[PDB]
DNA sequence: CGCAATAAATGTGATCTAGATCACATTTTAGGCAAAAAAGGCTTTACACTTTATGCTTCCGGCTCGTATAATCGCACCTTATGTGAGCGGATAACAAG
DNA sequence: CTTGTTATCCGCTCACAATTCCACACTAATTACGAGCCGGAAGCATAAAGTGTAAAGCCTTTTTTGCCTAAAATGTGATCTAGATCACATTTATTGCG
């Protein structure tokens, strides 16, 4: 199948729950960026091409977690100001 | 009237970039046609535009412009005024 | 055939299928309940509005 | 049609449901060529112009 | 960003006037020669706006350097084309017209305040002169009319001055002079006054109406429209086509008449016409207003030329031309792809291959993405030049582009979920699209030319669901029931199924060292078993050899097939397998075990070796054809011998005259239809034996395989229909009509069948196509109905606050009478401490789990009460939580917070509707069923014991029996019974009670042609009005040859003969008539036609003797059917079409019959007040007997019952059971299993309504929530001390009605019956909050439930890892 | 002090190029400075732009008026025949109460 | 006997079609005309102040060209010491072992 996946529903009693838990996360990380990310490069996945890696994924994250934080209007508040992120060319 | 999202990324990077590259240019003849509508408003005023640069008469008026034009070829990669027609 | 560019209309705003240009698979109503079933979200919003 | 040869016998996996595999020598003979034919035409008009 | 909640409220000429800008007077569009709309007409730019970007009509303003002046020449200011679709205009009508949306929508709103009924006065008076009263003379009525006649006589004296007025001139002024305060006391003083039928009836609408105005800030006269908003020419365009013509809508023709109307009115007949013409004119107004806003409800309109239907407002809007269900539901998708379906060994259970040059059309936007990053192209633009059409195309970076991006393979129709799956996509060379063998059990589809979509994700967030609960990996159980749905085929079982073969048929058990070792056969414990003995399972095969393997820390005696597969298993999780042929049944229990204790995993994994060592022997096996491979069993000529014995016998009776066509007709189906399934069974017992790798078949493609038994028996494809069709023989065919054929066809495909014997061969073969143009269609009508009401059915949380007592207890008396099962118990957390007898320590605590052997025990010696904690006892408002349910069954543990356990539950019965829906035709008229057993019989020893049996001695010599509720069962040492068994009424026992029998040995032996009617007391005979060759004659018997007096039918008297009725009435030594204590009838025992008697004018007759007997027949109506009609009976609480009429008073019972067919009330309950008595149909079939403590809501006859009869007593812990139990009947004798918990959903929806009964002070219409009992009937002297006691009674509506009267307006809205809630709530003004399901689809917002919800969106796992913690 | 064994270090000396010399006469090198050929400079004159007042003419364009006219009326012939049940108000017949 | 409300019945207006993609091919009838009228524009040349274009008329600044020749870089080859070169034969010194 593949790789740290049945892993991440074993080790919590639900599987909705690890749903978000890679989802607004990982939808959030490119839209802000990389920087954001402060772990480690190790936690990342591994893909096979011209003898190289790409990507990054995710689901290799989910190790802390945690009950009452931050409300969810306030996920992409603050998140799209101190980062703009754009496109441009010379 | 409405681009769809394929031509809508290319019209959007044709009038936006050639005033970046407008700047590497000859300071007289590139400030004339730049700092006159672009920054504010209306165009060709003939014993006006004799003041603003504080130089020549109103020969160069059509001069410094046509000299302008074949300089505007520059922008390749960078397009702002092939839009309009 | 397959098509992920397109024209569109003006009222009805949505994907056609002209001559070069090839037809986009409607996403009919029987295939909506089945995805509500999961308990999903965002993939569900996405096809209706996008 | 036609009359071909078989050596009537499964073939590992490959011939699940209603598969069939076909030599190579029979497409070297082309003896399976069906001309289809379309119908192109350019009309000439008299615009404005 | 996103939507909350929504606002609706009248709409007044004061705020359209903001809107607007002016008016439109001129009809005229646009211009032909410049393009240029006219002034002050329809598209006029003075109101709508400019037509091109920032420039007028004219041409004031061309250039971009006006960013936005309005010109003093034109008057129109300077913006873009956007603005046109927004702003409106109107029209100032001369004559006022009240609206449509307010006037047929029930109840009325602009008649109903103003004191006028509903349609018996706000109706006629539009029509033909009809004067009616709006303001008084000195106290008048509002409601009555005036003819003209009466007009012109009331004008000089006899009468006053009398405010006459036309039609829709009268309707605006009284909402401008009338108080709603006063006028509002004025009927709330008329309740009580008059009688509620010829006033009140109509009142009750009066104070609910008014108090919505009230309380909310609008006012009666805005229901008046003196102005019509114009929609804008972006809806309705006018843009030329081609060849310089043009395209306009034919909705502007309704404007440029409405034009011709109002000013017609203004000078020309307001002060010139009579007044026989001047109202007809007024007529057509009104009718050519209401057809603008709404075409349809009233006068249709019809445009000039060509007819057809012509469009309006509201038609276009919603779609009523479409009556709504078939709405315009259907996005179009961007991004999808289409092509032929192969094979592909190479893939993957969870991989799906696809076409090369798809790849690129379908991640165009993605591939362009990561060109321009690498070194290939450096902008999107240089690329797009790139792969257009040319023969540059280069593959590249198409791998790696393609990597953890999985695609939804939709293939339709879609039933369940299965249909949509997610697989990696897998490069391949190829122009179609490679599926996964494995998983083609859940597609149901073929690879003979089939076709499916594909569908691609885009947000990231979607790509993360796929991989959770999308793919197939984690979807290996069955939602349903919990069996493994994904099993081996054709190929991967057939491996399986060879590797793994033996030999059987031993001897028994010896020391046998040397002398036979004949291969691999199956033995107890000998042969090479025991010679050949291997520590390792390496060396062993090499040369085909087997003996002892070590597996277990066990010896064993098996081959190398034996544990080639059965040793792989321990290598991740160690099991047992019972020694058996492994088939595609045996791996069903398998698979199961493999996911109870581990997660998803370590069972995935055994499902790739089965792949792999599935295709492989399956090509060696060398399985052929020939001319003689097509052997015929010889059990054939064995089983035709015993035919043509009972043929050599049918025409000799023929030719004779004793037996009829018709009589032989029938006789020769019960003998074939019998011989060609022994046949096949014959055979396949001889494939068993000395051999089995025998190869039969012939020469053609499908599905099946060679080695007619070795198929047939792994469990791959051929029944024993097919089979029979090439070793046995051809069958019985049928009729177009409904016959047989009489002469059979044993001609086998082998010599070849007749021409005359092919053309009856014909006629069986349309009824295969025809029988299945029904579940083909669309059987996804059952789960349309759940979905549209449980769609807000999801847990809301995780505990409620209910405590342990309250809730519900199912009993071990369900079901049709008696029949209880484990899947109701299957799953759920019990309540309360249930003290079970036994040793200590043996009570079941009060916090723990249920599983499939937890609840073994439960159902072993408990048969009690088992307090647990159900659906339908949830405490909370709008949902269930995860402990009141159970288990998940889609996997292996407790519902997880965010289950729609309302919307899978749909599914998950909706799907296996394609099976169901058998018969439902017509042979030759079915009255009943089947049936059997003639005489009873003993297997085991024992003592004969009856309960509640009255026996006695018969005048005819026999033990016949007086009771009707007898029971034939063996008393065992511990008093318990053993079996059970049935006794007909009126049967002779051998043995009485206390009689001692053995094994295999007769007890009892009835008589099942005739039914003996035996009276229940004593009396003397008496022959009521029954002369002999007057209504009662003997008819002598050609058989037996015993004479009886017969009695004939009603019908069949003359015209004296049927106003007597023939009877048998019993009296004492005074001549009055017994009479039964309690039920207080005569004592009558009536005797209807084909009835024979014995008995003679007075005689002496006792309690037992048999007066007469009516031989039984056939009749009852099908009540055992199943589909689609059978759910949507219970489920829309309808009224079945098997009636089942029920008692109101508990009692006890006390058989009554009588001449027309039994009579009382459904067997009426005797209690120790007034009984009661009705009448019902005879084509009721009896259930419950005698001496029975019934009670009211139980079923007493057969098939469904009324829920709402049931309601008055039931309540709502028993009529929920009923419902859901009811309807697992019907999937009980399909075969089918699903558990009842997806029905205890989807029933408690119909439990949110409460009708109140008694008032007090209230009205009648009240009824919300049944979740206020401790408040509402408290309110009497402890609540609140208002000494206005009020009962009120439980309400189960149907299904679709439930959501129907919802809190929210959108919800009933987006189903039946739209065009009364947005009235509704318009007035009130409701602002209705997204907490529904399909209130969100159509706003466009994130989904209300299953993956966000509230109780779920408050934890989640950002904080920008370690950057945001400090930012709320 | 002697012994072991895989790597690094040793000599040979005739053969055949590789790298170096010199002082003076020839041949190359560098940037230098005007001239010619080119860039834009900043003049002063040759002409050309659409625009817009206008009014006069013919041709094509777009709109109405009144007049003249008969009528305010009449057969025989060709081919089909919507679907239902559910929800609702109104008209009629059977019923108990006065 | 007469009256009322109530239940059952009918015809009526009323609200109300949901299995899912694509391809090929094809398609429209009718208001009386003629003479007289005012309408727009056919695009005509006109003419002016105003504007922006388009010749090339000497100035000044840049840039390639050919130029001169003062001073520094560049072969002549036969002889001669300090340098280099190979292969793979045999001899040498390194740290320990025993």
């Amino acid at each position: 199948a593949r790789v740290t996946v049945q892993d991440a529903v074993e080790k919590i009693g639900n599987r909705f729950d690890l749903v978000l838990v890679a989802a607004r996360r990982a939808r959030q990380m490119q839209v802000g960026g990389k920087d954001p990310l402060v772990p480690e490069e190790n936690d990342k996945t591994t893909v096979i091409a011209l003898r190289e890696i790409e990507e990054g994924l995710i689901n290799n994250q989910i190790l802390d977690v945690r009950e009452r934080q931050e409300q969810q209007e306030q996920e992409a508040a603050e998140l799209q100001a101190v980062t703009a992120i754009a496109e441009g060319r010379r | 009237t409405l681009e769809l999202p394929l031509d809508s990324a290319t019209t959007e990077s044709l009038r936006a970039a050639t005033h970046d590259v407008l700047a590497g240019l000859t300071a007289r003849e590139a400030k004339v046609l730049r700092m006159r509508f672009g920054i504010d408003m209306n165009t060709d005023h003939t014993l006006e535009e004799v003041g603003k640069q504080f130089d020549v008469t109103r020969e160069r008026i059509r001069q410094i412009e046509a000299k302008a034009l074949r300089k505007l070829r520059h922008p390749s990669r960078s397009e702002v005024l092939r839009s309009f027609l | 055939h397959a098509r992920s560019t397109g024209s569109y209309s003006l009222v009805t705003q949505q994907p056609l299928g002209g001559k070069a240009q090839f037809g986009g698979q409607r996403f009919g109503e029987m295939e909506v309940w089945a995805l509500e079933a999961y308990g999903a979200a965002y993939t569900l919003q996405e096809m209706l509005t996008v | 049609g036609q009359n071909m040869r078989v050596a009537f016998m499964p073939w590992n996996g490959y011939n699940f449901e209603d598969s069939i595999l076909v030599s190579e020598r029979v497409v070297q003979e082309d003896r399976f060529t069906t001309i289809h034919i379309q119908e192109l035409a350019c009309v000439s008009r008299d615009t404005k112009l | 960003e996103e939507f909350d909640a929504i606002k609706i409220a009248l709409a007044s000429p004061d705020m359209i006037r903001s809107w607007s800008f002016g008016e439109v007077k001129k009809p005229e569009t646009i211009n032909y020669r410049t393009f240029k709309p006219e002034r002050d007409g329809l598209f006029c730019a003075r109101i709508f706006g400019p037509v091109k970007d920032y420039e007028c009509l004219c041409g004031k303003y061309k250039r971009l350097k006006h960013r936005g002046v309005i010109c003093e020449k034109c008057g129109v200011e300077v913006t873009q084309t956007k603005v046109r679709r927004e702003r409106m205009g109107h029209i100032e009508l001369a004559s006022p017209t009240a609206h449509i949306w307010f006037l047929k929508s029930l109840p009325s709103r602009i008649g109903l305040l103003l004191d006028m009924p509903l349609r018996d006065i706000e109706r006629v008076l539009y029509f033909e002169s009809y004067v009616v009263i709006e303001g008084g003379m000195t106290n008048l009525e509002r409601q009555q009319i005036l003819t003209e006649e009466q007009y012109l006589d009331a004008l000089e004296e006899f009468g006053d001055e009398f405010d006459a007025k036309m039609g829709a001139e009268a309707i605006q002024a009284l909402l401008k002079s009338m108080d709603l305060e006063q006028e509002c006391e004025q009927l709330r003083e008329e309740l009580n006054e008059t009688n509620s039928e010829t006033k009140r009836k109509k009142l009750t609408k009066r104070i609910k109406l008014l108090e919505a105005f009230v309380q909310s800030g609008n006012k009666p006269e805005w229901m008046i429209l003196t102005v019509l908003p114009v929609l804008p020419p972006d809806l309705r365009p006018l843009v030329p086509l081609d060849g310089g013509r043009f395209a306009t809508s034919d909705l502007n023709d309704l404007y440029r008449r409405v034009i011709n109307r109002n000013n017609r009115l203004k000078r020309l007949l307001d002060l010139a016409a009579p007044d026989i013409i001047v109202r007809n004119e007024k007529r057509m107004l009104q009718e050519a207003v209401d057809a603008l806003l709404d075409n349809g409800r009233r006068g249709r309109a019809i445009t000039g030329s060509n007819k057809r239907p012509l469009k309006s407002l509201a038609d276009m809007i919603k779609g009523k031309q479409g009556r709504f269900r078939q709405n315009l539901l259907g996005k179009r998708v961007d991004y999808s792809g289409r092509s032929v379906i192969t094979v592909g060994p190479y893939l993957r259970l969870h991989q799906c291959g696809l076409p090369k040059k798809m790849a690129l059309e379908l991640f165009k936007p993605f591939i362009y993405g990561k060109l321009e990053l690498r070194g290939l192209a450096t902008t999107i633009k240089a690329a797009k030049k790139m792969v257009e059409r040319e023969e540059a195309v280069v593959w590249d970076i198409l791998d790696e582009v393609i990597r953890e991006h999985p695609v939804l393979l939709n293939r339709a129709p879609t039933l369940h979920r299965l249909g949509i799956q997610a697989f990696e996509p897998v490069l391949i060379e190829g122009k179609a699209i490679q599926l996964h063998p494995l998983v083609c059990a859940a597609y149901n589809a073929d690879f003979d030319g089939d076709q499916m979509a594909v569908h691609v994700p885009l947000t990231l967030e979607a790509q993360l669901e796929a991989r959770a609960l999308m793919m197939s990996t984690n979807n290996i159980l069955s939602p349903a029931n919990g069996e493994p749905i994904i099993v081996p085929s054709q190929d991967v079982v057939l491996g399986l199924y060879y590797m793994t073969r033996d030999c059987v048929n031993a001897k028994g058990e010896g020391m046998v060292l040397t002398g036979p070792k004949e291969a691999e056969r199956l033995y107890r414990s000998g042969l090479a078993s025991l010679h050949a003995r291997v520590k390792v399972r390496i060396t062993e095969y090499e040369k085909d050899a087997n003996g002892e393997l070590v597996a277990k820390t066990s010896l064993k005696d098996t081959t190398v097939g034996r544990a080639i597969l059965w040793m792989i298993v321990p290598k991740g999780l160690p099991y047992s397998i019972v020694n058996q042929a492994l088939g595609k049944k045996a791996i069903s229990k398998m698979l199961n075990t493999c996911y109870r204790i581990l997660g998803l995993k370590p069972t995935v994994i055994f499902a790739d070796q089965i792949m792999y060592t599935g295709f492989a022997y399956a090509a060696r096996s060398g399985a052929s054809v020939g001319i003689d491979d097509m052997v015929i069993p010889e059990k054939k000529h064995e089983i035709i011998s015993e035919a043509e014995a009972e043929v050599a016998e049918i025409q000799e009776q023929f030719q004779s005259g004793l037996v009829t066509a018709g009589e032989r007709y029938n006789k020769v189906i019960d003998i074939w239809a019998a011989a060609n399934d022994r046949v096949s069974k014959a055979m396949m017992d001889n494939l068993q034996t000395e051999t089995v790798i025998n190869r039969d078949g012939q020469e053609e493609k499908q599905v099946s395989f060679n080695s007619i038994y070795m198929m047939a028996d792994s469990g791959a494809r051929g029944s024993a229909a097919q089979i029979r069709q090439l070793a046995g023989m051809r069958g019985l065919m049928a009729k177009p009509d409904g016959s047989i054929i009489e002469t059979p066809i044993t001609a086998n495909f082998r010599e070849g069948l007749n021409v005359l014997q092919y053309f009856i061969s014909t006629h069986g073969a349309r009824k295969g196509l025809a029988d299945t143009a029904l579940k083909t269609a669309n059987s996804g009508y059952l789960t349309r109905r759940l979905v549209d009401v449980a769609q807000d059915l999801v847990v809301t949380e995780d505990d409620c606050g209910t405590h342990e007592g309250i809730m519900m207890t199912p009993v071990i008396e369900g079901g049709d009478v008696k029949e209880p099962l484990r899947d109701r118990v299957l799953g759920r957390v019990t309540a309360e401490d249930v003290l079970k007898p036994g040793t200590a320590d043996i009570l079941v605590p009060r916090n723990t789990l249920l599983h499939e052997q937890w609840c073994d025990l439960l159902e072993e010696n408990s048969v009690d009460a088992v307090k647990v904690r159900s659906v339908v006892s949830c405490d909370t408002d709008f949902g269930v939580c995860a402990h009141c349910y159970g288990r998940d069954l889609a996997r292996g543990h407790i519902i997880n917070k965010g289950e729609a356990i309302g919307v899978i539950a749909a599914q998950s019965i909706g799907e296996p509707g394609t099976q169901l829906t058998m018969r439902t035709f017509h042979i030759g008229g079915a009255a009943s069923r089947a049936a059997a057993e003639s005489s009873i019989q003993v297997k085991n020893k024992g003592s004969i014991k009856l309960s509640n049996v009255k026996s006695v001695v018969n005048s005819s010599g026999k033990l016949v029996i007086t009771s009707r509720n007898t029971e034939l069962k063996l008393i065992d040492e511990f008093g318990r019974t053993k079996e059970s068994y049935k006794v007909p009424y009126g049967a002779v026992l051998a043995k009485g009670d206390g009689e001692q029998v053995a094994g295999g040995e007769t007890v009892a032996n009835w008589d099942p042609h005739t039914m003996p009617v035996i009276t229940e007391v004593s009396g003397f005979v008496r022959f009521t009005d029954m002369i002999d060759g007057q209504t009662i004659t003997r008819q002598t018997d050609e058989l037996t040859g015993l004479s009886s007096l017969v009695v004939l039918d009603s019908a069949e008297r003359t015209a004296g003969g049927k106003d007597l009725r023939p009877a048998l009435k019993i009296v004492d030594a005074q001549g009055n008539d017994v009479l039964i204590p309690g039920t207080d009838m005569p004592a009558q025992y009536f005797l209807p036609g084909k009835a024979i008697v014995q008995l003679e004018d007075g005689v002496q007759i006792s309690s037992g003797d048999t007066l007469a007997r009516i031989p039984q027949e056939s009749g009852g109506t099908k009540d055992i059917t199943g589909g689609l009609p059978r759910v949507a009976d219970l489920f829309e609480a309808r009224r079945p079409k098997e009636p089942a009429i029920l008692a109101e008073i508990s009692g006890i019972v006390s058989f009554g019959k009588e001449t027309k067919g039994k009579r009382r009330l459904v067997i009426t309950p005797v209690d120790g007040s007034d009984p009661y008595e009705e009448m019902i149909p005879k084509w009721r079939q009896l259930n419950v007997f005698e001496g029975e403590r019934v009670e009211r809501g139980d079923v007493i006859s057969d098939g469904p019952e009324a829920p709402h009869d049931i309601l008055r007593l039931r309540g709502v812990h028993a009529v929920t059971r009923y419902i859901v139990n009811e309807v697992q009947d019907v999937y009980r004798l399909q075969g089918v299993k699903i558990n009842d918990k997806h029905i205890e959903v989807i029933v408690r929806q119909m439990l949110r309504k409460a009708t109140i009964v008694n008032a007090g002070s209230s009205d009648f219409l009240e009824g919300e929530q049944v979740e206020y009992s401790r408040v509402k009937i408290a309110n009497r002297e402890l609540e609140a001390n208002g000494k206005v006691g009020a009962t009120y009674s439980r309400d189960l509506l149907g299904i679709t009605k439930a959501s129907l009267a919802t809190e929210s307006f959108i919800s009933a809205a987006s189903f039946q019956e739209t065009t009364r809630v947005l009235t509704e709530a318009a007035v009130a003004g409701k602002r209705d909050e997204l907490r529904g399901l399909k209130e969100n689809v159509i706003v466009g917002r994130l989904i209300p439930a299953g993956t966000g919800y509230a109780y779920h969106q408050d934890r989640m796992r950002r904080r920008a890892a370690g950057e945001a913690p400090a930012a709320p």
